[PDB]
């Protein structure tokens, strides 16, 4: 009795919903004269501080494998390459027949994996064309059927190629996501949260922490570390269609280097356009390699097997190397120093486990490639201009994109190789969630409005 | 002044009613769509209050009696017991009904005021 | 419940005044222009009311006496017959004037209130 | 005395004005895996229900021949084609000299209206070009001013050509026009309203009904039907410069077919781009034709003459066939099954009238054409790739775009052929009007505000 | 009639307070951004007044006592003889403090009204 | 005691800040049937009247040399050229080798400054190319490093040329700059204001007066006149890095004419594209020349020396001619009649001064040029099609963009030639300033709010 409606505003309640999220960048955006790296050129807003505000007693549901933020991350990452390759030179005039032979390093020693090609190209005057020459990797070249001296660029019979502008060199600059006014980006602080199910220590923020837009295939490198011990995530660990994102609490250092120099030479394609190819190769014959502290890898694989068999305590666990086929899918990949590696990781995933640091470094030999059919797109390609000087690179492994195979034996199988590239960014945005606030409410109380 | 944004969530309704002012307070096209979304979403909820006579009040008491057909509670012992989330999950079934009652009540008051002052 | 829209057109000025709340309630940059047009056209008519002291009232009575230089009618029975559209066709000649009078009247009231409460 | 101003808000009053109208589409979108047909791909918002709300005792003016909505419809229709032809292959490389001769169907029988052409084109390798061959209609080819065996594409000496992407096949998906918040789309329900003059049964809606964006020249096919008997419309029936839109309350079925079969062959232009031409023609020699129930046409023309001579009761009325000139203007047209037709309608408009159903089918022989100088634009063209298999099509005539000529005799003249393409869309949006609401008003009353 | 704009600047604060209603009254994306800037900059200042209880008043008197820690003058003789720009150059040091006091004061009034009418 | 806070809204106060300014134009749009001149195509909010409202007692600061409006003007001026040259024909196909010789006017007289070139170009059919011919100025041509009869376009070895569409003829249509709702454009009325320092007679406006977007280098022609006597402006007159903008209160008429006639001829580049070269030159051989009333120039330089030596009363003042180098920087330039001039101004700036009108017309011989490396950009160019008939031009000098040199002698030096193009528009927007209104204020009063 004597209860009437009363309307509140500013009620703290929310409901899940998708929205368009800002893109931001650190106020330390770019320092090489701010020559328009995609993060600084597009994600203009500067350093929104994450003023985290814990929530006393909230119990909130999370679901990483179907959240709204990952798709936006993938779309932005794909689209930010198109907005930067558009002005660069097209290599359409270069898709001509090539008369190509073997290359030779110093002392006339044949160099494996290279071929000295010569081709006809139009000069500044459109009536004249001359016979230039440059050196292509064997993986940028497909032999024209029949004669052994005729070749053609691998990609220029399916799609157009565009050289990457050297002035906009790509780098993993961190990216901050901030929900627009009216929304709120929650997140979970439970330091053993398994990626799905409720979290009892939710908190909100203006924006996500700096997220590196790394690109890689099977070692999820330069990531962030878990705060507890090794964690394992999957929508259904049993089902093979789902990538088993293993997340490391112990970074394992990995080095990769290219021990010889490259001669960058400029070939003019026409009015005001330059095409940088690789001339003579300087230095001795080598294959770019990578190093890992064998003690640390032994320990980390022991730990991952220990954690993984808690879900399969009955039987042994066997790791296996990549199956085989296209280098694009069967090899750990990255872009250290502006040149794309492609490493063979068969030697790192052959250890097996049964039921019940500067020493012994492991080495793995890595190919290199220039014409990248970027993972971000199919039906188009890119050309990475050669980089002078030997390139050394150091990074911290912080995860594995395993996946389980159907071995005939009676024990478990896990081999590297993810099924999609979204899993790279789903190892950083597994905490967050985005909700829309509904600050209007109605409740009963002991009041009725005045009559005057 | 700033006091966080949503800390009162998860606390009891009675306690959270004193922090209402905290919750009340080039890509180009991508940001412009979000800006227009924010503006229009605020204007919706700031006009829906004007239609009920609560033009500028965070807390507003109005003339529409309660009945048990909607959510039913003692809400004397249960007031300041539930947090706003459970309450929203409870009474969300009947808001679309309450809004019309509030609108008609406000129309009655405005018509009455216009009639009475004709004798002034 | 949605009561339709604009259904009180014609009818009479007396009847239409009881359903005022019915009328008060992605293809590129072309559509965003429509959104901004709606927002700004609403904000115009909603700010123009605050200047007259009618901040959140659909029907508002104010201090500006009428005189026959503007429209002149008995509006005892004509008030229930006009109807609205004929009224706009009638008094549109002088709407540009009434706004200044209303603005001056509102300024008077605000200044008076600020002065009187200084003695409180 | 004792009367003071009072300001109302939410007053139901309005005034005519132009505005930017939403573009919408049925929730039943193009569902061949939703490969982005222009209508739903761009006009995203889905099926706003037309909640019609009749208005009591309203008298409102209408003027179809100068309304604001038709121009928006025409601009949107023109623009939606440009936004969909942009990515498709340009046929600029194909504008080369041709060595072309007569074609032959089975049994070496000469086929009329075709010519087996062959030409030099650059292959995937830009240094190699080969002699391909394809068959062009005689209307896509203009003989070079010289030897009788040299030919050139009809359109590639004035403007560029772009092939229509097969995956975005055009179709009349209905389009709903909705006014933005603040405006209101009125309309007329008087079922004998003649296109101008006030209507006494106005009503409002959120949006227009589904409007088919049909393209045609002289028979307004697949349109909507009037609710009473045949209606005649014009700004001034006497003046010849104005199209006399006749609107049929009785649909007259029309069929059209292309009995031949087509061989689609793929000629590569370069990287990724494909060009679909017509190879050998299969089946016996034929000419695409159309059928009309002669009884129904006799009756419909009797009715239209009956209704038309009420404005000219003094003298007889004579229909006449199209005068002559370009096929683009002198012939019924449409785009059944993805291939354009051009039908001769001289046999349908020769009946005459004096003062005071599966039988006798009429036939009319229709040309076919590929390189369309689309009515929507001048100075550009399009290429419609050949469609395999014989194509059958059925549609309902619901109007005539007549126009009166100056015959020497003492009786009236009316021949098909409109003067502009807007009249196609002015037969659906002759009901509606768009007005801006002005919800602020003032009025006198017996009240003055309180002093407190 | 349009009374110009901003013409009261430079005059004594006493005189300028009677013209407040004067100041209160398409190259694609750039122009649209300008429009949205205007809309949002107006809405911010119009919401910042509702939180203080001055929902629709140009001149508003409120419950927050003054103290000399902020700007201090004999503002009966220096109410005039001072000009708005100089005044802002004087008191701009402490507005961020005054806003919180006003917010808390408004919350107090709304809570008090909610509690008192529980007896009615 | 008894003083409480009170909040005012609509307070008339402001603070400087950069903002996005409208771009407007007179309702008197492009006179030739509104065929989309840049100012009429996009910037067309119709004629916002400058309702100037003086401010009684304001004292406001100005700083022309760092104001916010000049940069927006420069960006808009650069950008509005790109939006108008985009659809015009690219002359990439025309950068072929040329076989060029000497030209001859009537009576076989050698016409110095022209060369009769001939070249091979592809016709409508992409398999046929023919030998055309045209006449290029010696400044559009660079001799190939080889035989003396081979030539190549000057600019087609660094960038891509684009012809200017004749239908969008450029003209200085005035442009009005208006601040958006919320801001206010102040300005100074002190008629001897020296470009920096406070003004005691400020006033506001809706918009700036009509500002002509003139392009020139050393004589700021067709400008606005100062209201007092000659004014001198600079950030620091002593420092040489800053242009010394002299402003004339007395307009000095200048004429320039091109007595020759031009034969415009059309060379087809391909499908629907035309290239307007220059054929035979008609009329006798002449060089375009400019005229100045020597009495007026003598008087104006006397006045400028009088005003300038008030800052150096103890020194003689010596004007000097342009030093030398590219014609782009050493010659008074403009665009009369659609063809760009390049005038030598050495004869006008050799007068010297010591310490303590239809007669004697001066003449200066002006080059002409077609391929413009427009000042607005570097790395791109433009081609100005030839204009038929002789062209006469009349304009009013109203300023000098002087700059002081380091002469060995102890007396002063000043030679024409500005250091940047922004100074052209900084001679019109030296009055205005843009501020943001902050209409919310707080002050104490003798009131406290009611309790009810």
């Amino acid at each position: 009795e004597n209860l009437w409606v009363t309307v509140y505003y500013g009620v703290p309640v929310w409901k899940e919903a998708k929205t368009t999220l800002f893109c931001a960048s650190d106020a330390k955006a770019y320092e090489k004269e701010v020559h328009n790296v995609w993060a600084t050129h597009a994600c203009v807003p500067t350093d929104p501080n994450p003023q985290e505000m814990v929530l006393k007693n909230v119990t909130e549901n999370f679901n990483m494998w179907k959240n709204d933020m990952v798709d936006q991350m993938h779309e932005d990452v794909i689209s930010l390459w198109d907005q930067s390759l558009k002005p660069c030179v097209k290599l359409t005039p270069l898709c001509v027949t090539l008369n190509c032979t073997n290359a030779t390093a110093s002392n006339s020693s044949i160099i494996e994996g290279m071929k000295n090609c010569s081709f006809n190209i139009t000069t500044e005057l459109r009536d004249k064309r001359e016979k230039k020459n440059a050196l292509f990797y064997k993986l940028d070249i497909v032999q024209l059927d029949g004669n052994s001296s005729q070749y053609r660029l691998i990609n220029c019979n399916t799609s157009v190629i565009t050289q990457a502008c050297p002035k906009v060199s790509f780098d993993p600059i961190p990216i901050h996501y901030c929900a627009p006014a009216g929304y709120a980006i929650l997140k979970c602080n439970n330091k053993t949260f398994t990626g799905t199910g409720p979290c009892n220590n939710v908190s909100t923020v203006q924006c996500t922490h700096g997220i590196k837009p790394v690109v890689s295939t099977q070692l999820l490198l330069n990531g962030s570390l878990a705060e507890g011990e090794i964690i394992i995530r999957s929508e259904n660990i049993t089902k093979n269609v789902k990538t088993i994102i293993v997340h490391l609490n112990e970074s394992v250092k990995i080095e990769c280097t290219r021990p010889n120099n490259k001669t960058r030479t400029s070939i003019r394609i026409g009015p005001g356009q330059a095409f940088y190819a690789t001339g003579q190769v300087i230095g001795d014959i080598r294959e770019a390699y990578c190093n890992i502290n064998e003690s640390k890898w032994n320990e980390t694989l022991q730990r991952v097997s220990k954690k993984l068999k808690e879900y399969f305590p009955h039987k042994n666990i066997t790791f296996q190397p990549s199956s085989g086929g296209d280098l694009e899918i069967t090899t750990h990949s990255f872009n250290c120093g502006g040149e794309f590696f492609y490493c063979n990781t068969s030697s790192l995933f052959n250890r097996t486990y049964m039921a019940n640091n500067s020493t012994r470094t492991i080495t793995i030999h890595c190919r290199i490639k220039q014409i990248i059919n970027m993972w971000q797109e199919v039906g188009r390609a890119m050309y990475a201009p050669p980089i002078a000087g030997n390139i050394t690179c150091i990074s911290n492994i912080t995860g594995l994109l395993l996946t389980r195979c159907y071995g005939k034996n009676n024990t478990e199988c896990f081999r590297p190789g993810g099924g999609n590239m979204k899993d790279n960014w789903r190892s950083e945005l597994y905490k967050y969630k985005v909700v829309k606030i509904e600050p209007l409410g109605v409740a009963p109380t002991r009041c009725k409005r005045r009559v005057v | 002044v700033f006091l966080g944004f949503l800390g009162a969530a998860g606390s009891t309704m009675g306690a959270a009613s004193m922090t209402l002012t905290v919750q009340a307070r080039v890509w180009g096209i991508k940001q412009l769509q979000a800006r227009v979304l924010a503006v229009e979403r605020y204007l919706r909820d700031q006009q829906l209050l004007g239609i009920w006579g609560c033009s500028g009040k965070l807390i507003c008491c109005t003339n529409v009696p309660w009945n048990s057909s909607w959510s039913n509670r003692n809400l004397s012992e249960i007031w300041d017991n539930m947090t706003w989330l459970q309450w929203d999950k409870e009474i969300s079934n009947y808001t679309q009904i309450i809004y019309g009652l509030l609108e008609e009540s406000q129309n009655q008051q405005e018509k009455n005021e216009q009639d009475l002052l004709a004798l002034d």
